């Protein structure tokens, strides 16, 4: 992880089993999406998508 | 007029974002096309061109390789992927990547900066009895 | 030693010396578009987690 340009640190962050954000989860709203195929679908795409995105940052 | 906040994004960087009046992209259903006050849905879009109209009328053309379509209250971000994805194709990248693994083979960086650098520093280096020269330790 | 070779081999310290230098400013310009490519990473993941963890709640 580069923190400044003469410090750079050794990190070795969990991704998938996913973890664990307080701030992205605790909170919720009225609304909902209408997911075209299941959303069960959806969340399993999201869920690689974004494990491919943690990877390639 | 009345428009809504679009976004869309690459995995690699940001390709849009600013007011637009509507756009027009191949769902995976069919021809989609969002207005301003549309209801919240998710949804997977196919490879193509996406037409957006920005505000004021101006049309802008953008090819995604597909991806997903998120409208939300007062926002739709379009989520590109930055390449044709599927199963088939997928597959096809996983097996050659454990191949490469297999078999302990070279491939070229695209640095030649670093290239013929580090190269001379190999040759200038290399052969000095400097270290003896001086007297040093270690 | 001899006066000689002593020469030849502080030349081509200092050649070395020249090169690591010029390594050090590529490494340097290379650097901040090395950061921008890093920013413009994070919309992407951070736009697609609120998703997951809200479509996640049920």
């Amino acid at each position: 992880k580069f923190i400044n340009t003469m410090s750079q640190v050794p990190t070795i962050s969990q991704l998938l089993p996913l973890p664990a954000s307080d701030d992205d989860d605790l909170k919720h709203k009225s609304w909902d999406y209408l997911y075209e195929p299941d959303p069960k679908a959806l969340l399993d795409t999201l869920l690689r998508r974004y494990v491919e995105s943690q990877v390639y940052q | 007029a009345m428009t809504y906040h679009l976004d869309v994004v690459s995995a690699e960087q940001q390709m849009f974002s600013g007011l637009v009046e509507k756009i027009q992209v191949t769902g995976s259903e069919g021809e989609l096309g969002i207005y301003p006050g549309h209801a919240p849905l998710l949804t997977a879009i196919k490879p193509g061109m996406i037409r957006i109209v920005k505000q004021h009328g101006h049309e802008e053309f953008i090819y995604l390789s597909g991806g997903i379509l998120e409208v939300q209250p007062g926002n739709v971000t379009v989520l590109a992927d930055t390449a044709i994805r599927g199963q088939d194709l997928d597959e096809a990248r996983a097996m050659e990547a454990k191949r490469k693994a297999e078999e302990h083979i070279s491939s070229s960086h695209g640095d030649v900066d670093y290239a013929q650098a580090s190269a001379e520093l190999a040759k200038a280096i290399a052969q000095l009895r400097v270290i003896e020269l001086t007297k040093k330790a270690m | 030693a001899g006066a000689k070779e002593i020469r030849s081999k502080i030349a081509s310290v200092q050649n070395t010396q020249k090169i690591t230098k010029a390594m050090e400013m590529v490494a340097a310009s290379k650097m901040r578009k090395s950061q921008d490519r890093m920013a413009a990473s994070r919309p992407y993941a951070e736009t697609m987690r609120k998703v997951i963890g809200h479509l996640a709640h049920g």
